[PDB]
């Protein structure tokens, strides 16, 4: 079978919380299986997870994670920390290490004691706290736009555009990334969905309005 | 592919299906696998498509030059000998599996050639992925002293067995009849039992459906 | 194995090439010039298999210089790029192919236009506004795709390039010890000493 | 993980208007050696089912033992064991198919291809295939090994689809099977002349024919064949 | 390391009423990395058109080779080469490299100047000719193109209608292939005029 | 394949089955494995059908050219030409050939040429995949200076058993008789030899 | 060495309408170049207005369907005959597939039915359990041939409003059951022409609030 | 190895060579391959010496325990125990065994058990590497209801040929006679059987 | 992968560990702390296989903290190092071994002496004046062999360390994004924020 598919996912911390942005394409070799894949997993109203590597592995275990988080707050009468939620997942995949799980995800949340927090969790056991993360076949293209334009004091509007523009950059260059862009804004009171954006229409729109992509005739 | 050859009273007949594959994909639904080596010597080809066409054209060319040099009509055994020695030299790397048949001053003949250069003689033969399906029919219905019309029927029935039961074979049935004292008659699309049914809907688009960025006149003249 | 970049702007072509030469776990040199002048208005940068790179670049250089003497005339960048492509196209089906990727930056004096050609070791030629070889493109193209304008000046091109090198220095795993930058324009070839 | 040692070749079968026919040769091959000649590969279960098996003979003998034990177990505490609650072909097949798939899923298969032929209690013809992979399918004609390549084409000329079954008599169907067994003897290098044939009819019941031989063969034309091309003598 | 799917690309050709059409995408990449969106895969020698997919270096090399051979043909024959003859030349040239082949999928298209008959043909990498009445496909999205063409195509289309059919066949096939797209070009070929149109498509 | 050649009082007889296989499929059930390289020098072919045909064709060419210059070649000479081809191209060939011929001086002679390309002159020879099963039978039943009818029965019974046990052997039993009288072809069908 | 997997060919197709949903599949079963059956159904009514097909390796496909049908049966026992919603069935199937993550069912699964608002629903699964709801999905051997055609005709991709300079897209709309069946039939007749593993017959299962209806159509048998 | 077992009028006779090899070295030239699992149920061993010994020892244990509880076991019962071991451990065994025994009711019986673990009841059986060379001879010369002296000659001539052609067979020919009279051991030396 | 160094001087132990975390062709982080405090006067740095490193370090940390609570007493660096060695010695013959190399820097309060232990993934323990893991030792040991004196101060130790990091930054192929330095002495563990 083929679990090794392409993607571009990102998540970054800023003044107003966390932005999460992903592409929508799934490929089996050169064959484009889907253009409408949901690569952001809604763990619960306060926590998000990104899909990269194995689609099933990410779906199954990040849904499972939501079940563990619900049990935590039922027993402790308190919201689970992002640190604790991420570690439940990382410890779990570490047990399966060597078996062949394929996972590269960002666990994103905003709590009182922590603030906006992102943990990169990975199928070989890695668990990293950080400000900016990009994962997938098109991660390099997205990093370039992120690094050069990122500031902590970004507005919510500008931060949403930056995440959208970074995915577009990858979708354009990386063959295994594209379809559409899904945006999310994570606040202390929960995440907010900021729509699905077709890359076909989005590209031409950004080209005209921004003046970028002069190499492309339109 | 499915290809066959059948001897009869006053000559020989060969036949073939018309499917050409590229993996599991049908590349050509109506390709010609019957090749002319000389006017009265014809060849059915299975295996690597380029190799069967290339090897049959090369030997056909050399047969023509030989016929002109000797002031004689070419013989099937000459084509057989030239083909097998060519194929043997390339140790099977030229993937041509052929049924060679024809009439000449010596009489009527039917042979098969394999990629590695081995030849066989027979009254009925079959090659290709559907050869087992075809051979099953030939072994069931063949007899000595076949007429022209009986041999065509048997040959086409053998190809049909391949068409229906072998996924490698399909579409139509080509035939070539080589009778002694007569011109060889090539019967292209002798049977067409796989006609595509009428489509449910027309997919003719309204004009202007396709978005266009630039138009320009191309200069083909000098 | 390294960083060769190229940017074609309004009136010039800019080539940037990494200075590091690594063998095993040791950086043997940090001031290596990965380029050869083929003609007064044509420059070629290169990257790939050790030994093959310089051997190929100098072989091309010799052939172009021979042509210049014979005809008392400079070949156009397009003509040079086609010659280079054909040599690599021959090479790929040889007993031992040249594993060399090149960028050819030149200024066409007849057209009064800068030209940048990207040719990989297979003999795959493309004319581009900006180009790269290896992993370098994976980082910089999104930046160039965004910030690059066709009417930029040489100074604007150098700033755009700095931005690319900064992104490479931030996100690339290996230390490539900075870059040597060279400009090709109507007045010929010159090196930027402070980068 | 196995490799087959002593093997049995093609099993062929088809449906006709009132029942089913199944056949298989009596050979147990040991590679290219035709070692055993008295091997029965058709095994009746009750008076309404026949299981035809190809592939590894040691695994076939194991399946024989399972089917024999199945009949015994079904008779336990069952007053209607020879009537309403007798073993059906569909019951026997599903049991084998369960076993074959379980064994492939433990990476320790029964190296066989099996065809279960019979008639149900309501008169319906039953014909289904199962193999070492647990793969199952049904068709008006079924065959294993070389039979799939050579017999099916001949049997499908008689019964090409479902609507051809009522039009096919037992005389015509048996003739086609016997003809197919001759063709396999011509063209399969691991086949024998001797074979067994079984008919399960909804009216006349189970008829089991042993020690049949391929006959009416065409070999005379061989004398006219000389050399491999040019040779005249 | 599969030469025919490193650079990506597609070509499709169709026949109509007294006309032919040939179309190609513009992408050239290095596996996942898109490198150029101006890489045209269709060339012409006189009134004969040749599309080539596969390994880009061989696409470039073969174009230069057939330009070479058709220029000499014209000088000696004192006339332009016809599609049927050119098809045989392509086949011969490819089979000459039978045991070290060019990794390509060429497609010939054109109208015979004498008879006026529309002609198309396709080849495999070692020169086997695939002649067709209806359509020919080639490239990394050949499966997708076969599916579109087999459903969308109908005989005797007028040039303006044929344009829409071939354009839609190419565009929708290219969007289900990662290694194809990034622009497209369509040639509409009549007896004594040729129109070339660039299509607007998604750039991902 | 099952092949053999047997010398007797009046000359020599070659024998063979008629089966040609591709894996377990019988590509030809009426094959002629007994092939003429000269008027009264024949050979039995086993191994690769392509290799043995190519070899026999070359030998026939060499012996035809020999005859034009030096007259009728000996059976030993024919075996030497076979050997030369089989030995010098041992890396690229799979051919087990038995050479048999009739001289007037030397009478019936049999030479066998295995895979390696060695030559062995024998009273009788057996070869091919099916020969393994009749080494015991042939050794016990062979006698020198047999009659024509005895030799025909010996070959018939021997190849009958080889065919019975070997899946790679079958069809008809072809035979070629080489004597001063001339060349005689014989054939024996399944219905006869199977029930021996 | 023993290989526990096989390829039984075939292709399937699921489309969702406004108040209905269809799940189609060809009836041909194959191994290599042989036909095992011309009519072997692989689209099943599983109860609770859920239709299901698991295409690829038929042994794994039958096992999965059999386990899901059983899952539906026990859902009724354990939860007071509650109707299993299509979304609940989908999640349950994920757990069946992922339960064998390290020895997968070699199948592409598609289910169809109506959601809890009465609207048409189609869900598709990869071999290890990742799933997604879609309007349109082709699976199996000829998926690559059929799917881009659906994108164009169902979801109207690459189609712009005539005269609008490619600025205004062609508007999305629900298709009738009659129009959907036309697309299904044309999809399969096209795939039959160009894919060797597709043919013989076409069986469609249509799901409405009234129940599950069946339709059968002949396909080319070559 | 070359081994065989043959039923006849008065019972059954087992026969075997005495060679044990390690590659081309003969590790034992006087091996006893005919082994007792019960008073009048014996077996011929071929394949791995270690595997066949371990199996025979287990069978002897099972049949001794059977006899203590249920009385004398049948030859079919003995063959079933062999089969069970060979079939269930087919992946880890290399054993070709022929089981032979004498009942008063059933008389002489022979069962052969090849590599796979299948069981085949036969009038006579041959096995081992050297058996290949005598399939033809044994098939032509075997008759049912032979006398003791005829059966001894049949086995002697058969194994003589098997030894002659098979490098993996040789030494002495051991035989064990099973009848109502009792159990008789026979041995035949090279000087006798070689010149047959 | 990478750079963990250790230097034992007169009155303290200094540990330096690289900040880079790389996965593929991307530096995911440039501020990673590759160390855990096992007890108030014992620090462990680590390097090796991804995931295994942190999982192992935290497992050890938990066990030592458990001991501290149970006995109301701090284990000596020697005792902790022996415990750590045994865990790795068990691990190497397990179904899936911990592929982790560690340095243990501690100050023994009973002896009033600093102690540095080097333990590789096989469970190979050595007490050293200075230590390293991976390729780091290939560059720095010759420098330490030369400049290291046993009676050095903490400040002299930091300068000696700077010299090592400089040599690594010059000759090593990969960019390891500098180092986090920590000191272990009689007063406990503290971090040098400006290095
Ligand atoms: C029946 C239908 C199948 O056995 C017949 O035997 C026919 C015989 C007729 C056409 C003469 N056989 C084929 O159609 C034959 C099957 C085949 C395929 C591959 C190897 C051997 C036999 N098909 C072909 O030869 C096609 C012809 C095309 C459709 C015009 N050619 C290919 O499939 C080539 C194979 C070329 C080849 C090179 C070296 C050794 C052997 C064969 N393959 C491709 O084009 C695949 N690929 C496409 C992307 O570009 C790179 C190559
Ligand atoms: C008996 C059968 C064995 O002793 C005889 O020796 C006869 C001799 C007669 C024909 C003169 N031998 C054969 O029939 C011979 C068996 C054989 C096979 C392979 C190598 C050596 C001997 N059969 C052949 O030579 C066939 C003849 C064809 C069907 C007309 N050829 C093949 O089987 C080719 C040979 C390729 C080859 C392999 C190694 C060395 C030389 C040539 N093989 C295939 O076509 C492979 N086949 C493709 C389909 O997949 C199954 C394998
Ligand atoms: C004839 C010889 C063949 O049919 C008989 O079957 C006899 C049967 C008698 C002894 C009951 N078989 C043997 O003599 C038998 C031949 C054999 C060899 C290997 C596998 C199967 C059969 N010989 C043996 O079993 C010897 C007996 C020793 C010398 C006392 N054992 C070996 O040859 C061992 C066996 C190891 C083995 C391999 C595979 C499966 C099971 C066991 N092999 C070696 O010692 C290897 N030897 C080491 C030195 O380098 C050369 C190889
Ligand atoms: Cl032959
Ligand atoms: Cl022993
Ligand atoms: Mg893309
Ligand atoms: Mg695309
Ligand atoms: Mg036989
Ligand atoms: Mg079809």
């Amino acid at each position: 079978i083929k679990i090794a598919t392409g993607a571009t996912t990102l998540a970054f911390r800023f003044q107003g919380g966390i932005i999460v942005a992903v592409d929508s394409r799934a490929t089996a070799g050169n064959w484009v299986a889907s253009q409408t894949v949901k690569k952001v997993i809604e763990i619960n109203p306060f926590l998000l997870g990104t899909m990269a590597g194995g689609a099933a592995d990410c779906q199954f275990w990040e849904t499972w994670l939501g079940s563990q988080c619900r049990l935590h707050e039922l027993r402790e009468k308190e919201r689970i920390s992002v640190a604790a939620a991420s570690k439940i997942l990382s410890n779990l995949v570490y047990q399966y290490k060597g078996a062949g799980l394929s996972m590269g995800t960002m666990i994103c949340g905003y709590t009182r004691k922590e603030g906006p927090t992102i943990y990169y969790v990975d199928s070989d056991g890695t668990r990293l706290k950080g400000d900016i993360f990009c994962v997938g076949s098109g991660q390099t293209f997205a990093y370039g736009v992120l690094d050069s334009n990122y500031k902590w004091d970004l507005s919510v509007e500008d931060a949403l555009y930056l995440g959208k523009r970074s995915i577009l950059a990858a979708a354009h260059r990386d063959a295994y990334s594209g379809g559409s862009v899904n945006l999310y804004h994570v606040t202390e009171d929960g995440w907010i969905y900021h729509g699905n954006h077709d890359v076909g229409e989005l590209f031409w729109k950004v080209k005209e309005e921004e003046g970028s992509f002069n190499n492309v005739i339109g | 592919t499915t290809i066959v050859g059948v001897k009869f009273n006053n000559g020989v007949v060969i036949a073939a299906d018309t499917r050409s594959t590229q993996g599991p994909i049908v590349a050509d639904k109506n390709c010609a696998k019957l090749h002319r080596i000389s006017p009265k010597i014809w060849c059915a080809g299975a295996g690597t498509a380029a190799d069967t066409e290339a090897v049959t054209q090369l030997i056909g060319s050399n047969i023509e030059l030989h016929s002109l040099y000797t002031s004689r009509e070419p013989r099937v055994v000459s084509a057989l000998q030239m083909l097998k020695q060519h194929l043997f030299k390339y140790q099977g790397h030229i993937g041509a599996y052929l049924i060679v048949a024809g009439v000449d001053p010596t009489g009527s003949h039917l042979f098969s050639i394999h990629a590695h250069g081995s030849t066989d003689v027979g009254y009925y033969l079959s090659l290709g992925s559907g050869s087992l399906a075809a051979m099953a029919v030939l072994e069931s219905h063949w007899k000595q002293d076949l007429t022209k019309e009986e041999a065509i029927k048997l040959a086409s029935d053998a190809i049909q067995a391949g068409i229906w039961n072998d996924l490698g074979s399909g579409s139509n049935v080509d035939v070539c009849v080589m009778e002694i004292g007569k011109d060889a008659e090539y019967l292209r699309n002798y049977l067409t039992p796989n006609v595509r049914e009428e489509k449910q809907k027309s997919y003719k688009f309204p004009r202007g459906t396709t978005a266009v960025l630039k138009e320009s006149i191309v200069n083909i003249c000098d | 194995m390294d960083i060769i970049l190229g940017i074609r702007v309004q009136d010039s072509v800019i080539l940037a090439s990494s200075k590091a030469v690594t063998r095993g776990i040791s950086v043997l040199k940090d001031s290596d010039d990965k380029t050869r002048q083929l003609s007064p208005h044509t420059l070629m940068s290169f990257a790939g298999e050790a030994g093959d790179t310089v051997q190929f670049a100098e072989y091309i250089q010799a052939n172009i210089q021979l042509y210049s003497i014979r005809e008392d005339y400079e070949l156009s960048p397009q003509a040079v790029s086609s010659f280079v492509r054909q040599e690599l196209a021959k090479s790929i089906r040889s007993r031992r192919p040249y594993q060399v990727n090149v960028l050819i930056g030149g200024y066409d004096k007849k057209k009064n236009k800068p030209e940048l050609y990207q040719i990989d070791y297979l003999g795959t030629k493309v004319e581009l506004p900006y180009g790269a070889h290896g992993y370098s493109g994976f980082y910089t193209f999104s930046l160039l795709d965004h910030h690059y304008r066709p009417d930029m000046t040489t100074e604007e091109g150098l700033d755009l390039l700095k931005l690319c090198v900064q992104e490479l220095e931030k996100r690339m795993p290996m230390d490539f010890k900075g870059v040597i930058v060279k400009i090709v324009d109507k007045d010929g070839i010159r090196q930027v000493d402070d980068f | 993980t196995q490799q087959p040692i002593v093997t049995g070749t093609s099993v062929i079968s088809m449906k006709y208007d009132n029942g089913v026919i199944i056949a298989a040769d009596n050979l147990g091959s040991y590679g290219s050696l035709l070692r055993f000649n008295g091997v029965e590969r058709l095994i009746p279960v009750g008076d309404n089912t026949v299981v035809g098996i190809s592939g590894d003979i040691s695994d076939m003998q194991h399946i024989e033992r399972l089917l024999k034990d199945l009949v015994t177990e079904n008779a336990y505490d069952n007053p209607l064991a020879d009537a309403e609650e007798a073993l059906e072909p569909s019951y026997i097949f599903e049991y084998l198919a369960t076993v074959m798939y379980q064994r492939r899923s433990k990476m320790n298969p029964l190296w066989n291809a099996i065809i279960v032929a019979g008639v149900q209690s309501n008169g319906d013809q039953f014909l289904r295939y199962v193999n070492l992979l647990g793969v199952t399918y049904s068709s008006p004609t079924l065959a294993t090994g070389f039979g799939a390549h050579m017999a099916n084409p001949l049997l499908r000329k008689v019964v090409d689809r479902e609507s051809d079954i009522p039009k096919t008599t037992v005389q015509v169907a048996e003739e086609a099977i016997v003809n197919a067994m001759r063709v396999l003897y011509y063209r399969d290098a691991r086949s024998s002349r001797n074979f067994s044939l079984a008919i399960i009819d909804k009216n006349t019941g189970l008829t089991f024919k042993k020690n049949l031989q391929v006959e009416n063969m065409k070999w005379d034309f061989a004398k006219d064949i000389k050399g491999y091309g040019t040779q005249k003598i | 390391s599969d030469p025919s799917s490193i650079n990506g690309g597609i070509v499709v050709a169709m026949t109509g009423k007294d006309c032919v059409a040939i179309a190609c995408d513009l992408r050239l990449g290095s596996q996942s990395l898109g490198v150029s969106n101006k890489f045209e895969k269709i060339f012409h020698y006189g009134h004969v058109f040749l599309g080539i997919t596969g390994l880009a270096t061989d696409v470039t090399t073969l174009n230069e080779m057939f330009r070479y051979k058709t220029n000499l043909y014209k000088l000696k024959e004192e006339r332009a080469i016809e599609p049927e003859t050119f098809t045989q030349l392509v086949s011969s040239s490819l089979y000459e490299r039978r045991f070290g082949p060019y990794f390509v999928g060429p497609v010939v298209a054109g109208i015979n100047s004498k008879s006026g008959k529309p002609f198309i043909a396709g080849f495999d990498l070692i020169g086997c000719i695939d002649e067709a009445k209806d359509f020919i496909v080639s490239g990394t999205a050949s499966d997708q193109l076969f599916g579109m063409c087999e459903s969308l195509y109908e005989p005797n289309l007028e040039p303006e209608d044929l344009f829409e059919t071939i354009s839609q066949a190419l565009l929708n096939a290219a969007d289900r292939d990662a290694l194809s797209g990034w622009g497209a070009v369509v040639y509409i070929i009549k007896k004594d005029e040729v129109v070339k149109r660039y299509l607007k498509m998604r750039q991902d | 394949t099952s092949i053999m050649a047997v010398t007797f009082k009046d000359g020599v007889i070659l024998g063979a089955d008629s089966r040609t296989t591709t894996g377990a499929y019988i590509a030809n059930r009426v094959t002629d494995k007994l092939t003429r390289v000269h008027d009264k020098i024949w050979c039995c072919r086993s191994g690769s059908a392509a290799d043995t045909q190519a070899i026999a064709d070359i030998v026939q060419y060499h012996l035809e050219l020999y005859t034009s210059q030096y007259g009728t070649p000996s059976t030993e000479t024919a075996a030497s030409v076979f050997k030369e081809l089989c030995y010098e191209n041992k890396d690229n060939l799979t051919a087990g050939i038995i050479v048999a011929g009739y001289d007037d001086k030397n009478k019936g002679e049999v030479y066998t040429i295995p895979l390696g390309g060695s030559v062995h002159k024998l009273p009788y020879a057996i070869a091919g995949s099916g020969s393994t099963f009749i080494y015991g039978y042939c050794d016990k039943n062979f006698r020198e200076n047999m009659s024509k009818e005895e030799t025909v029965d010996f070959i018939k019974h021997s190849l009958s058993q080889a065919i019975k046990w070997d899946g790679s052997s079958g069809g008809v039993i072809r035979m070629v008789v080489l004597t001063a009288a001339g060349v005689e072809r014989l054939i024996f069908y399944p219905d006869e030899y199977e029930q021996l | 060495q023993f290989n526990p997997y096989g390829d039984n060919g075939g292709t399937i197709l699921g489309i969702a309408g406004e108040d209905f949903a269809v799940l189609a599949g060809d009836t041909r079963n194959i191994t290599d170049y042989s036909i095992n059956s011309r009519y072997e159904p692989k689209v099943f009514d599983c109860g609770d207005n859920i239709v299901m097909s698991a295409n690829g390796f038929a042994a794994d496909g039958d096992a999965l369907v059999k386990r899901f049908k059983n899952s539906v049966k026990w859902y009724h026992f354990d939860h007071n005959d509650k109707k299993l919603s299509i979304n609940s069935a989908a999640r349950n199937i994920q757990h069946l597939l992922y339960g064998k993550r390290f020895f997968p069912y070699y199948v592409h699964t598609i289910i169809a039915g109506l959601d809890e608002d009465g609207k048409g629903a189609v869900y598709s699964f990869d071999p290890v359990g990742s799933y997604e709801r879609e309007q349109c999905r082709a699976g199996g051997a000829a998926a690559s041939l059929i799917m881009p055609f659906l994108d164009n005709q169902v979801n109207f991709k690459n189609q712009y409003e005539p005269g609008t300079n490619g600025k205004v897209k062609k508007p999305l709309k629900y298709l009738s059951v009659e129009e959907v069946i036309k697309l299904v039939r044309d999809s399969f007749t096209s795939a039959t022409e160009r894919h060797i593993q597709v043919g013989d017959g076409l069986e469609i299962l249509i799901v409405t609030k009234d129940g599950v209806r069946k339709e059968f159509y002949e396909l080319k048998r070559d």
